[PDB]
């Protein structure tokens, strides 16, 4: 029912 | 005005473009990224239930957990922008 | 090495300086915000149980929605880290 | 149970 997300600016 | 690129998303198309028109709104009213931020988690938490968290900025990093459908993080103009529903 | 100003918490001072310690050991290891983030995450996650998010960077405004007792804002250096349990 | 909380880096 969930996930695991990374998220980066560049 | 403002470029809407969409980086990564987990999110009906439609609710996509809520959320790009939504953070267009909050630019337009605010200019301080956590006001930003909260115009638009508010909003979502308004329109598709609790709950949500929003992250707006030029420089960050991220490492959240999301319900499934319940994720985008965008870039509109040079902010980027987190949005995901959790809890 | 870096200094630790604790800015918004709702969190016991035990976890707080847990919080301090593990992106102390993120910052040694890491230099991308995501991956430092992600450290940091992982390892609240396994001490603290589920669900944690973390958010690290110089340049970003937030709102987010926690559980009582679980959260806090804080810089380690230049860099802000925020680390909260939704979920 | 829970709070709504904002941040901003200085």
């Amino acid at each position: 029912a969930t996930s695991a997300k990374a998220t980066q600016t560049d | 005005d403002r470029k809407a690129v969409i980086k990564n998303a987990d999110m009906s198309e439609e609710m996509q473009q809520d959320a790009v028109d939504c953070a267009t709104q909050a630019l337009e009213k605010y200019n301080i990224e956590k006001d930003i931020a909260a115009y638009i988690k508010k909003e979502f938490d308004k329109k598709y239930n609790p709950t949500w968290h929003c992250i707006v900025g030029r420089n960050f990093g991220s490492y959240v957990t999301h319900e499934t459908r319940h994720f985008i993080y965008f870039y509109l103009g040079q902010v980027a922008i987190l949005l995901f529903k959790s809890g």
